[PDB]
RNA sequence: GUUAAUGUAGCUUAAUACAAAGCAAAGCACUGAAAAUGCUUAGAUGGAUAUCCCAUAAACA
């Protein structure tokens, strides 16, 4: 058969492409049921209304989106954006985990509203002066994934929370007090994830507890993942909530302020200048020859 | 002070730093290819002899941020799975799910056909209104 | 020029004419399938009692 | 009744999970025809479980 349209072959083509072949490739070198009744049973109506019938021909249907958001929540889905900013792997060392409660965080920001933290959400440092709104018997924790300055697996703690009864936070200790985000000048974006896991009985976190007020960054530094392999028996993460921060003004009064140290600047740094080494006698050099090679041409 | 210590360079691990910077690297290749590579995400519409779908895919061909009729939530409030509304609906959801993902900027590069296509025009138009970019920013060198 | 009604009593018909059609057509080709079935059914049955009976009738 | 078939929509062991999916296929518009192209049309677990099951249809009967 020949293909009738360019699209059959470009989307055959690029199936093609995307699956592996004996021969070297670029690709290679470079890489329940009952509910589903009921859901059958609306799309006959759906499908026998009239009203709506007339709207498709006269294209002017609508549809109440805010219903399809709170439907299609999502485990699933939560998962691919931890996944794809590589929270698991800098947070689990690479264990993947299906969040099956729907955790959703926001920055309070004043009394009218509260900044949204979704999935992959940028919030400026100067919006998280405060701490924000996280909505069993579990534990909660916060962390600074790339907001290290000296450690790569390094990160460090915002304010973490420990034995929170049922759901209200309130009553969790205040192992670490909360701080504003500090993300140093010049590194672009840094992430932080908002982690819940699943606290199968209420244990005393001594070693995670921290003097309040803490500012020492000596002492926030901490591990994700030796601290939940210390507890990963008792403990399963089911929540995720993680946004962007970039450098503003509020982290140099975060890092000045309380944090008390220098803020943090860096940049690409460029290689040493590479210079040619001339020979000390040119020994049957010309000046035609040596004149190319000089700067003087 | 103990603070003050800090590493003579920075350790940024996130994938999307350099994307979302711009210095991340495109795709400069591909010169004997046709469409261009030099887009970190693009966009993959795909309409079905009963259903239309949307996706936002990466250089790497996993797909992001997934919108499609056949997901339950949206075709209980959408009559028909095929349809120029349905294009519409699907574009202003797959927005949202980008909204809901943190991705903003996309590279979309329609076919004749397709871009002649008053429901992806209008799916377009989806789109643009609810701010997800068509077009991604230049790569930085 | 057509009334909006018009038009609207016209998509009616059209979309009674196409299932009309449509049903013809799944019907009529179920009846190219059936036939020729019934057929091929009708070539096997005689072929066990006398194979060389077909013979003539395949020329 | 014994053997044996046959029980998602033309096709598929797509699926029983987050969807009854993908594919074949249709009407109209566009006037050599066809194709391409735009807008649109009709649809299924006759049924279970981790073999029974009734329906159906055969050789035994």
């Amino acid at each position: 058969e020949k293909y009738r349209s360019f699209e059959r072959y470009r989307r055959r083509a690029e199936q093609e492409a995307r699956a592996p072949h004996w021969w070297r490739t670029y690709r290679e070198h470079f890489v329940r049921t009952q509910k589903l009744l009921e859901r059958k049973h609306f799309l006959r109506e759906l499908r026998a209304n009239v009203e709506e019938e007339r709207a498709a021909r006269l294209r002017t249907a609508s549809i109440p989106l805010e219903a399809v958001r709170a439907e299609w929540e999502g485990p699933y889905h939560k998962q691919r954006l931890a996944e794809y900013y590589g929270l698991y792997r800098d947070l689990f060392h690479g264990a993947t985990f299906v969040p099956w409660v729907p955790l959703h965080v926001a920055y309070a920001v004043g009394e009218e509203d509260l900044i949204p933290v979704y999935h992959g959400n940028e919030v400026t440092p100067t919006e998280a002066s405060r701490a924000p709104e996280v909505t069993s018997l579990w534990t909660l924790l916060f962390i600074n994934l790339d907001g290290h300055l000296l450690e790569p697996d390094a990160e460090y703690v915002h304010w973490l929370l420990t034995n929170i009864p049922s759901n209200r936070v309130a009553e969790g200790q205040e192992t670490c007090p909360y701080l504003p985000p500090f993300p140093a000048r010049g590194s672009g974006f840094h992430r932080f994830a908002f982690l819940l896991f699943k606290q199968d009985k209420p244990i005393n976190f001594s070693e995670d507890t921290r003097p309040s007020p803490c500012y020492q960054l000596a002492q926030r530094t901490f591990r994700t993942f030796d601290f939940y392999k210390r507890h990963q028996e008792a403990m399963t993460p089911a929540g995720l909530a993680f946004f962007q921060c970039r450098w503003d003004d509020s982290v140099t009064h975060t890092f000045h302020q309380l944090l008390d140290m220098r803020e943090p600047v860096f940049e690409f740094v460029r290689p040493p200048p590479y210079h040619p080494k001339q020979k000390r006698f040119p020994h049957e050099q010309p000046l035609r020859y040596l004149d190319r090679y000089r700067d003087s041409h | 002070k103990e603070n003050e210590a800090v590493a003579p360079e920075f350790t940024n691990r996130n994938p999307r730093n350099l994307e979302l910077l711009g210095v991340a690297r495109k795709e400069r290749g591909w010169a004997t290819v046709w469409p261009n590579r030099e887009f970190w995400h693009r966009l993959r519409v795909v309409k079905t002899q009963h259903h239309v779908e949307a996706f936002v895919e990466h250089l790497n061909g996993q797909v992001v941020v997934s919108a499609s009729t056949r997901e339950w939530a949206i075709k209980k409030h959408l009559y028909s799975t095929r349809n120029v509304v349905a294009c519409e609906s699907i574009g202003r959801v797959l927005a949202q799910r980008c909204l809901e993902a943190g991705i903003n900027f996309m590279v979309y590069q329609p076919t004749p056909w397709e871009a002649s296509s008053d429901s992806i025009k209008r799916l377009q138009n989806a789109m643009t209104e609810s701010g997800v970019m068509l077009r991604e920013p230049r790569r930085i060198y | 020029e057509h009334s909006p009604e018009e038009s609207e009593r016209r998509a009616l018909l059209l979309k009674r004419w196409a299932l009309f059609k449509q049903q013809e057509h799944e019907m009529e080709r179920d009846a190219i399938r059936s036939m020729l079935e019934a057929q091929q059914e009708a070539l096997e049955e005689l072929k066990l009692e006398s194979a060389e009976l077909y013979a003539e009738a395949i020329k």
